[PDB]
């Protein structure tokens, strides 16, 4: 989309890996005002806004808290309590055409400053006099709409960037978007700590005669003590015995 | 509600819509340029008469904002250029018979032959023609023949449309509140509405002289001294005490003295400082001497080019159907979009030809970051200078050992830098009273104060007077002698080659103090030294945002044009010459004697 009408897209209820997105060389800038990318792969978060536009290479730096400039105040502003990450590469391979892409506009005259993730896509006519427009170019009334002009030949700095910035939140709700869950393998019958699904311990996994409902995951005997579990990534159920300590 | 905030809404809006057509008509410029074909005549057309449509609706908008209300400085710049109406203050006609006399004279300048009377049978153009037989022959008739032939043609082709010319133009600036079209040109070294830095348009005829007044000893020296050495190749033709004869200067007009550095060497049993056998035993390559000089210019500490720089100029001729205007240009297109279209070959000449070329893209690089009405140098001869620093920086030996082209063992005596001195001063101090000449003559002209049946007969004492160069036989007002050079036929000012001519010397003196160098200024290097760099881009960024008299200060420290820098470079060479002028005569008075 173009910076004026930049698309927003609400995440939720997936897992989102990162670590593909930081590891992409791709990517020009990488920039995170609230997280880290290993924060990023344990914070879980309820809400995750993926605003895309395209602006020049210069607006690049514009895209950031308590910036200004005629991204930041008229198309695109950023709250002072950003926590996201604001992503940007270079896409002259797509969007530059050798007569001129003027297909991505931008917001160049506006009566006031934007609220932060505002969108505004009114074409109204900007009135910088005492004379009024009546809606009609005149000496002193400008469209407020005005083409990038994105050839192939355009130097660094003017060459159209392709951004994405992610906006992360945690509200009075249930979280559901969180990082990558980096399973190991499973050993049995020694004794290790085990971590299955949040419920961790020490103890000695067997394999299980116990068949559970299949609803069911944990298992616990008659002193409310974890000795049956179910394993998430192959569903069989295991056998949880105390390590063998003793008296000498 | 107030007229700044509408103002800068306007120049926001000139400044988007303008770099996006200069941009475009650049493009069709440099497609044309690089590319002679009808398909890109017709688009670099369209282009350049849409730029033109829209810079006259901008300049027709821009007369609604008062000037007289406005307190900042910088709207106050961008709003004097646009709010000036230039040609399109006349009727159409007028304006359209202008427009057809410059183009015609273009064409009738571009399209002359040295084809010989009574032998018609085969001649070429100037460039390939003129330019041998005027720069690089030994003989005296056919020299002649050529001079009077081409000055003859030109006379009678272009003096109804240079007077014309002259008129119409003197209509124009008289309509648009200038004293005459010299007031106009003037106009670029104008700088009002600040106090101390001000400097007034009619000061540049003052400084001018009183510059020239501290310039003339010198080059009477110069001028006895080559008039004392060509003697001996023109034994009865030259005069001992007189002028020298015009056609015999080392070019078509003696604007430049430097081809006849072979027939005025001091020492030719010196090794010569020429690295061309040196360069082509390396092999070096077009792109090993932008490499180079890309090395040069980032050990000084300026940015090194963009990607696009590498991937769209052109460095070399392309081939067979691809001709291209082998002049040497560089290009700002904007938008971060430089380029230098120069053809190339492995030359010494080329290799200052590309740190010329390079200086002026770093200079358009620097203020790059300025709106689009403050893109340009601080004056006219300011972006020139920029260059000639990199090419008199690029000569030296010290540079020329630092890239280890040159040999080491390379000494720098007395008499090689002499030889080398004399170079400089053919191609950098012959060209001043020549200089100073034509605009002091286009300048009365313009101002009225030499009627048309005196043109020719005050050119060439003015001619006497300045230059000390006679003519070589007796011309009248049916020619028009000095309108054969380029400039002065395609509307072009040309004090511009003056002021640069001062103020390399100027801003090297400066980087070279900056530079922490003790030797002598002619053997200085700008190199390896980032504090001169930093002194340099401190004044290249500004643009026309600030006052020339304040650029020119922050580097130098003096608010006006010196040239005590142009006297104490040649100071070794000058000591030379007072010493080798002991019973020459030292020179000239105004005289008819070596031809009537
Ligand atoms: C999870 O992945 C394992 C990997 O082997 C696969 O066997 C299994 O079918 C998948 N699904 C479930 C529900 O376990
Ligand atoms: C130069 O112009 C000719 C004329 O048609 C064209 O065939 C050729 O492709 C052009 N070259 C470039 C590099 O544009
Ligand atoms: C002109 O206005 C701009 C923006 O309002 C300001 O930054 C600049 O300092 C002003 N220039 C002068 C000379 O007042
Ligand atoms: C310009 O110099 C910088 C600094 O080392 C370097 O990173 C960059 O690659 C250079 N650009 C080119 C085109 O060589
Ligand atoms: C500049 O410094 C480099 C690094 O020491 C050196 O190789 C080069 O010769 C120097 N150039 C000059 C002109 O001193």
């Amino acid at each position: 989309a173009s910076v004026y009408a930049w698309n927003r897209k609400r995440i939720s209820n997936c897992v989102a890996d990162y670590s593909v997105l930081y590891n992409s060389a791709s990517f020009s800038t990488f920039k995170c005002y609230g997280v880290s990318p290993t924060k990023l792969n344990d914070l879980c978060f309820t809400n995750v806004y993926a605003d895309s536009f395209v602006i020049r290479g210069d607006e690049v730096r514009q895209i950031a808290p308590g910036q200004t400039g005629k991204i930041a105040d008229y198309n695109y502003k950023l709250p002072d309590d950003f926590t996201g990450c604001v992503i940007a590469w270079n896409s002259n391979n797509l969007d530059s055409k050798v007569g001129g892409n003027y297909n991505y506009l931008y917001r160049l005259f506006r009566k006031s400053n934007l609220k932060p993730f505002e969108r505004d896509i009114s074409t109204e006519i900007y009135q910088a006099g005492s004379t009024p427009c009546n809606g009609v170019e005149g000496f002193n009334c400008y469209f407020p709409l005005q083409s990038y002009g994105f050839q192939p030949t355009y130097g660094v700095g003017y060459q159209p960037y392709r951004v994405v910035v992610l906006s992360f939140e945690l509200l009075h709700a249930p979280a559901t978007v969180c990082g990558p869950k980096k399973s190991t393998n499973l050993v049995k019958n020694k004794c290790v700590n085990f971590n299955f699904n949040g419920l961790t311990g020490t103890g000695v996994l067997t394999e299980s005669n116990k068949k559970f409902l299949p609803f069911q995951q944990f298992g616990r005997d008659i002193a409310d003590t974890t000795d049956a579990v179910r394993d998430p990534q192959t569903l069989e159920i295991l056998d949880i015995t105390p390590c063998s300590f003793g008296g000498v | 509600s107030t007229i700044e905030e509408q103002a800068k809404t306007f120049l926001d809006k000139f400044n988007h819509e303008a770099e996006d057509l200069f941009y475009q008509s650049s493009l069709a410029s440099w497609n044309y340029n690089t590319n002679i074909t009808e398909e890109n005549v017709q688009n670099m057309n369209n282009a350049g008469d849409k730029w033109s449509a829209f810079l006259k609706e901008q300049s027709t908008l821009a007369q609604m904002y008062p000037l007289q209300e406005i307190q900042n400085l910088t709207v106050k710049l961008q709003l004097q250029a646009l709010q000036q109406n230039g040609s399109s203050v006349l009727s159409e006609d007028k304006s359209k018979r202008l427009n057809t006399i410059l183009n015609t004279m273009s064409t009738i300048y571009s399209t002359g032959k040295v084809c010989n009377p009574d032998n018609p049978q085969e001649c070429l153009l100037l460039e390939p023609g003129l330019n041998e037989i005027m720069a690089n022959s030994l003989d005296y008739n056919e020299r002649l023949w050529a001079w009077e032939s081409w000055r003859s043609e030109v006379g009678k082709q272009l003096r109804p449309l240079y007077e014309e010319y002259v008129v119409l133009k003197n209509e124009m600036a008289r309509a648009n509140h200038y004293e005459d079209y010299g007031d106009y040109w003037r106009g670029d070294y104008e700088v009002n509405g600040v106090d101390g830095y001000d400097y007034s348009r009619g000061q540049l005829i003052e400084d001018v002289e009183h510059t020239f007044e501290e310039i003339k000893p010198l080059y009477e020296h110069l001028h006895a001294y080559v008039r004392a050495k060509l003697m001996n190749a023109y034994p009865s033709y030259i005069s001992p005490i007189g002028c020298l004869p015009a056609h015999l200067l080392g070019d078509m007009w003696g604007r430049f003295w430097t081809n006849l550095y072979s027939l005025t060497v001091p020492f030719g049993q010196k090794p010569n400082i020429d690295v061309t056998d040196a360069m082509v035993d390396q092999a070096w390559d077009a792109q090993r001497i932008f490499k180079e000089a890309e090395k040069f210019f980032v050990s000084v500490g300026l940015p090194n080019m963009t990607q696009g720089f590498w991937e769209n100029s052109m460095l070399t001729d392309p081939g067979n159907v691809q001709k291209a205007v082998c002049h040497p240009t560089a290009w700002d297109l904007g938008k971060g979009d430089f380029r230098i279209l120069m053809c190339t070959k492995v030359t010494m000449d080329d290799f200052l030809t590309a740190h010329h070329e390079m200086g002026h893209i770093q200079y358009d690089m620097a203020y790059a970051a300025q709106p689009f009405l403050l893109r340009n140098g601080a004056n006219e001869g300011f972006h020139e200078a920029v260059g000639e620093i990199m090419s008199l920086s690029a000569a030296t030996p010290k540079h020329l050992k630092s890239i280890g082209l040159l040999s080491p063992d390379f000494q720098e005596d007395n008499e090689t830098e002499i030889n080398f001195l004399l170079k400089q001063a053919l191609t950098i101090v012959g060209t001043l009273p020549f200089t100073y000449m034509l605009e002091k003559w286009r300048w009365m002209v313009f101002k009225g104060e030499i009627p048309k049946d005196q043109w020719m007969k005050k050119w060439w004492e003015m001619k006497r007077e300045i230059v000390g160069v006679v003519e070589p036989v007796p011309h009248d007002e049916t020619y028009c002698d000095p309108a054969s050079l380029f400039h002065v036929s395609n509307d072009y000012s040309f004090i511009r080659y003056y002021t640069r001519t001062l103020y390399q010397f100027q801003f090297q003196e400066a980087l070279c103090q900056a530079a922490k160098h003790e030797g002598p200024l002619h053997k200085c290097d700008i190199s390896n030294s980032t504090e001169a760099g930093q002194k340099l881009f401190n004044m290249l960024r500004l643009g026309k945002s600030e006052p020339w008299t304040l650029a020119l200060e922050n580097v130098v420290g003096a608010k006006n044009m010196n040239v005590r820098p142009l006297l104490n470079y040649f100071e070794p060479l000058f000591t030379w010459l007072k010493d080798q002028n002991k019973n020459s005569f030292v020179g000239w008075s105004t005289d008819w004697s070596p031809y009537a």
